[PDB]
RNA sequence: AUUGAAAAAAAUAAUAUAUAUUAUAUAUAUUAAUUAUAAAUUGAAAUAUGUUUAAUUGAAUAUAUUUUAGUAAUAGAUAAAAAUAUGUACAGUAAAAUUGUAAGGAAAACAAUAAUAACUUUCUC
């Protein structure tokens, strides 16, 4: 009927398909409905509140900076070019890395080398 | 938690029904939604999980947010900024919402939707901003009634009109509807709803019908007749339905004459108009400005030059069109007008 | 005005940071909405037919409930298709040795060990060090030779205060900030650091500087750093 | 069509106006995406991203601090030229094209706290060029690249015509997705965990790729993909197995910008920088 | 001569029932080389993996790593049969019995 | 309406019923469905009737009936590769060139490449 390639290539089609693999719509009551947009508010809010949080954190540092940079330039320039060389080619050791859900068996080294 | 307490706030900040306000504030998954009223339709109906607990917080998040506007809206002066705060206090509130989403916006009772309230205000008018107001001026825009009668519109002030008496059918007027003689026959009314903080007690209103498209066979063109005409109406953010009850035969400087088209005319567009009087201070009491009806010309009526003259500024309008038909003549002989002209079917 | 630079090291978290008690909630409920509207698990692709794990996993499912004509559904007629009820989520029920994951709270958290680098293992931890008196700040290293970058200076000043039993990075040779003092007409640059491996090991036995060294987080460095000190500083800081 | 002469009338109000908000129709596509009451409705906010958290935890502000410069200006791009006021010709004239490139290049800012290098979308190419005979090849792409990316991914037709490739163009023959958010981060971090590790020849990626404003792309052969989990764990039921391209897209207004910042989720550089 | 599937009458999904593609995933823990584990989130139906090789023991990810343990894929070769096979010839210091070959 | 929980209502819109006017309006009741449509000795699941084990009841167990499996792409008012070339309504902007990317090179596919003054909303010092 159908070549074996044809037929296994289908059902991967099939997998990416929605047919027939969708229930049915979210229907939510009205005051749930008020329920869920309060919800959503909150969380809105909050994560407006955190990024602005840490905006201003930002400000602050670039502020510190910026007059840590004013100070070291007026006192001894010899210092300041060091301090405002580029870091075109600068990267992270590659020893940091992002956290991960649960801790390794062994938490840190002593040892380096 | 200041949304809990009523010692200032008023009671319209609140679920009327008890029902409703147990379930949303419910601590278990014990009680039936009260919305879905068959029984059947009760069980078969399934809440989405952890959505109770989530909420309380919630809750209690915007609770405090509210109690910091309010205490900040506690220490202000100027009115503009104390409104623009309680309604950031409560804007947020669900029942709030509850109140205003769910129940009617237009003929709002004073128990759940008071607009003398910020809140209920500033979400009226978000409301209509987004409907009707937009299709409104698409109305006045593509039937050219703006730059026909008034340079521009910026609208203020929702307006509905109907006309109960002619015929004693309920049907609030889409802008732009088609009527016949009969049913704008009567009188129409107004509702006149404000959405910016005003001077209740003080302000007072205008409302003008003008028709720009009366045929002028004297110059070949069209000339502008006033049709109804009303001058100092107060009005009450939850009672502006202008009515024979709210205003006397001082305020009419025009009394209605009924859309009356001649045959082969062409569409007559009669345009509602509705301003208000100037305020000046130093002053208690309203400002009652007494008209001029000595030109008044009522037949070939200039618009503009009437509110240049008397300082008038338009806050919101209505529009409705009308043709001839059968009925024409029946109104004409009603009201004791000389019987309507008949035209030709051609322009020449 | 002598300059002083000052280093201040930060030990980067090493488990993802804990969730606050609306983030749990909020994100259970979203969870739980999306597995409303999930997807039918398509079995039929990843469990061949006639395979004994397919079998299997075919017993260790629970099938729904089928519409069957002149019975009564009160919570209304089935609607399974893939073998799936439409109406709600789907439950999937799934050397080898069980996958055990490491307790996120260590040692050091209960015995509160203060020198130790893992006390808190999802926040940041900086190196205060207390001076002669009860005044704990980040370390201040003096500097007359200006012969060397000051964030070069801080660094080989203190790997030789630790013995050389520590690895830490330059971030940049950019100073953070300032503390200028009147008194003593000084102005010390502080020097972004990170920690890589090792501890500090205080091991300079001639008292030039430093008695007590701690490992604290922001939380801590405030109880400790004087507030007019700790107000100059509170924005160089890790929150998480 | 009595004629054909595009000509807007001009209107007189400054309202907003939008004729799909006061239409009848399509009821639902009135309710945003994001609505609960949309039927495209799908929550974002499922679980915490650890990756998204480590970077504004720490790499945030150590971006900030590495790449300030003291008093730096905007330098401004390559944008066209004007034409010098010496002739009667140039009233009307279109401006010069730029100096040394046919299209307009963006200014270039100092870093600051509003503006720190990070990253806003990865793409994912793949161009089987096999499928010009088997076409049931490019439905395997999609597959790959979905239980891969784990997002749904658009297809990929052809465009040009070159017969010496015996290419025709209007054929499927791959796929690719657009990935944001923290299904990218997902994808960033298992990419650097897994399947980076394992090939054993392995150096980096070279500091000559990257579009001139941000942008770094690398490729993963045929035999890499291999090491993805999702195909590890049912070798069976992937036969044929290829490779694909990558591009990742950041807020760095220059290359080198981004490569500092790629290196902070775990990723390798060996060549020489320009 | 394209081996092409024929394309059926594609369904009309009219304006406003554009569903999302939400696919079936699981919350699937990966244990890493050490005791780390990170939860993905992944279609293929299975709670655990236990990652033979991974960032944990690459030289290149691990640069100051002094002890760093390495295993490769077993299928077949040395740690499968030479080294059971041969089990009594033993060592590096027999590897510096065949060191060089002193030539030019 | 019966079916585990212990007097109601005040929105738009849809459906059912009814009726006011030379007005496609109003009153009441309730919030269905929203990716489907014949055809399977064989795969999966389900309920009912018995048995054996393990009062109830877990498992297996034979039969009857039914449901799933016909596994097929667009999930976006989609927007410069292919097909519907005349009507209407809504919406968008191409192309070259450059810089990169496993096979890939001059030529296959993907990504990036002009400036934010003023205005609205939200968060924040």
């Amino acid at each position: 009927s159908l070549s074996p390639l044809a037929q296994r290539v289908v059902t991967q089609l099939s997998v990416m398909s929605a047919s027939r693999k969708q229930p049915k719509l979210l229907k939510l009551a009205r005051e749930d409905l008020i329920k869920h947009q309060t919800i959503e508010k909150c969380w809105s809010i909050y994560q407006q509140q955190q990024r602005e949080r840490r905006n201003l954190q930002l400000e602050l540092q670039y502020k510190s900076i910026e007059r840590s940079m004013n100070l070291l330039q007026e006192l001894s320039p010899r210092l300041f070019e060091a301090a405002n060389a580029s870091e075109k080619g600068k990267r992270f050791p590659m020893e940091m890395k992002v956290p991960t859900d649960f801790p390794p068996n062994t938490l840190w080294h002593y040892n380096f080398r | 938690h200041i949304w809990s307490d009523f010692t200032t706030r008023p009671s319209s900040l609140s679920i009327q029904s008890s029902k409703v306000k147990n379930y949303l504030f419910q601590k278990k998954a014990s009680l039936d939604p009260p919305s879905i009223s068959r029984r059947s339709n009760r069980i078969k109906y399934s809440p989405p999980e952890h959505i109770d607990e989530i909420f309380r917080m919630s809750y209690d998040f915007l609770e405090q947010r509210s109690s910091k506007f309010y205490e900040l809206a506690n220490k202000t002066k100027n009115p503009l900024k104390k409104d623009a705060l309680l309604i950031k206090a409560e804007i947020n509130n669900p029942e709030v919402q509850y109140n205003f989403q769910f129940n009617n916006k237009l003929n709002n009772v004073k128990d759940i939707i008071d607009y003398d309230v910020p809140v209920y205000r500033h979400l009226g008018k978000q409301h209509w901003e987004s409907y009707g107001q937009m299709l409104l001026m698409q109305r006045l825009e593509t039937l050219a009634a703006i730059p026909d009668t008034l340079p521009t519109l910026v609208p203020r002030a929702e307006v509905n009109i109907k006309f109960p008496f002619s015929t004693g059918v309920n049907k609030w007027i889409e802008p732009g509807e088609f009527l016949s003689s009969n049913v704008t026959s009567m009188r129409p009314i107004f509702k006149i709803q404000e959405y910016e903080l005003v001077n209740v007690e003080k302000q007072l209103y205008t409302v003008l019908i003008v028709n720009p498209d009366v045929p002028d066979l004297s110059n070949d063109s069209f000339k502008t007749a006033l049709c109804y005409g009303l001058v100092n109406i107060n009005l009450t953010y939850n009672d502006n339905l202008i009515d024979p009850r709210k205003f006397h035969s001082s305020n009419i400087i025009a009394d209605y004459l009924p859309p009356v088209p001649e045959k082969n005319a062409g569409k007559q567009r009669f345009v509602v108009w509705v301003f208000r009087q100037p305020l000046i201070e130093d002053k208690q009491g309203p400002n009652m400005l007494e008209i001029d009806r000595k030109e008044l010309s009522r037949d070939d009526f200039d618009i503009r030059q009437f509110t240049k003259k008397y300082n008038l500024t338009a806050i919101g309008a209505h529009i409705w069109r009308s043709e001839w038909d059968a009925k024409v003549a029946a109104v004409r002989e009603k009201y004791g007008l000389p019987p309507g002209r008949v035209f030709s079917r051609v322009r020449r | 005005p002598k300059i002083k630079v000052g280093v201040l090291l930060s030990r980067i978290p090493i488990i993802k940071s804990e969730l606050n008690e609306l983030e749990k909630k909020y994100y259970e409920y979203q969870s739980e909405l999306e597995k409303r509207l999930m997807w039918t698990f398509p079995a039929y692709f990843y469990f061949k037919k006639g395979t004994v794990a397919e079998h299997k996993f075919l017993s260790l499912q629970k099938g729904p409930i089928s519409k069957k004509n002149g019975i009564w559904f009160p919570r209304g007629i089935p609607d399974i298709k893939h073998g799936r009820e439409r109406s709600t989520k789907q439950e999937v029920k799934l050397v080898n040795r069980p996958v055990i994951p490491n307790d996120r709270i260590t040692e050091a958290d209960r015995s509160n060990d203060m020198k130790s680098l893992e006390r808190q293992l999802s926040r940041t931890l900086y190196l205060l060090v207390k001076d002669k008196s009860g005044t704990w700040k980040f370390p201040n290293f003096d500097l007359s030779d200006e012969s060397k970058p000051l964030h070069v200076h801080a660094e080989n000043e203190l790997k030789l205060l630790s013995g050389d039993q520590i690895y830490t990075w330059s971030v940049s040779a950019t100073p953070i900030g300032v503390l200028q003092d009147e008194r003593n007409r000084t102005a010390e640059f502080i020097v972004k650091s990170h920690i890589l491996a090792g501890k500090f090991d205080l091991v300079a036995s001639k008292n030039d500087a430093f008695e007590d060294f701690a490992w604290l987080t922001k939380g801590e460095i405030s109880e400790y750093v004087p507030k007019d000190y700790f107000n100059k500083t509170e924005f160089l800081l890790a929150d998480n | 069509p009595k004629s054909a002469c595009s000509l807007v009338k001009p209107v007189h109000h400054l309202v907003k106006i939008d004729k799909s908000k006061l239409s009848p129709r399509f009821p639902e596509l009135k309710y945003d995406k994001s609505d609960i009451r949309s039927p495209g409705f799908k929550p974002k906010d499922t679980h915490a991203d650890r990756l998204n958290d480590h970077y504004l935890n720490t790499l945030q502000s150590d971006l900030l601090l590495i790449n300030y410069s003291h008093n730096a200006a905007v330098v401004k791009g390559l944008k066209q030229r004007a034409w010098s006021g010496d002739s009667p010709y140039h009233l009307n004239r279109p401006p010069k094209n730029p100096r040394g490139s046919k299209a307009q290049l963006p200014d270039i800012h100092p870093i600051k706290w509003s503006n720190i290098p990070g990253l806003e979308s990865v793409v994912i190419n793949c161009f089987v060029r096999e499928a010009r005979e088997n076409q049931l090849l490019a439905i395997t792409a999609a597959l790959q690249l979905q239980q891969i990316t784990g997002c749904k991914p658009h297809p990929i037709f052809s465009k040009n015509d070159v017969p010496t490739w015996k290419l025709r163009k209007g054929h499927q023959m791959g796929a690719k997705v657009e990935l944001k958010g923290k299904e990218m981060s997902q994808f960033l971090s298992t990419l650097t965990e897994i399947v980076l590790p394992r090939i054993r020849e392995y150096k980096g990626i070279s500091n000559q790729s990257g579009n001139r404003f941000g942008g770094i792309s690398f490729g993963l052969t045929a035999e890499d993909i291999k090491f993805f989990p999702e195909i590890d764990a049912n070798q069976d039921s992937w036969p044929k197995t290829f490779g694909m391209h990558i591009n990742i897209n950041t807020s760095a207004q220059l290359d080198y910008q981004a490569r500092t910042l790629l290196s902070g989720f775990q990723f390798p550089f060996f060549g020489e920088e320009k | 001569t394209r081996i092409t599937l024929p394309r059926r009458p594609a369904k009309k999904i009219q304006l406003g029932k554009s569903r999302p593609a939400i696919y079936h995933q699981f919350n699937v823990k990966m244990e890493l080389s050490d005791g780390s584990v990170v939860i993905r989130r992944s279609q293929y139906p299975k709670g655990e993996i236990r990652l033979i090789q991974d960032q944990r023991n690459n030289p290149l990810w691990n640069p100051s790593r002094d002890d760093l343990v390495v295993v490769d894929a077993n299928s077949g070769g040395s740690l499968d049969r030479f080294n059971k096979r041969y089990s009594s010839l033993f060592s590096t210091v027999e590897l510096s019995e065949e060191n060089k070959k002193k030539t030019q």
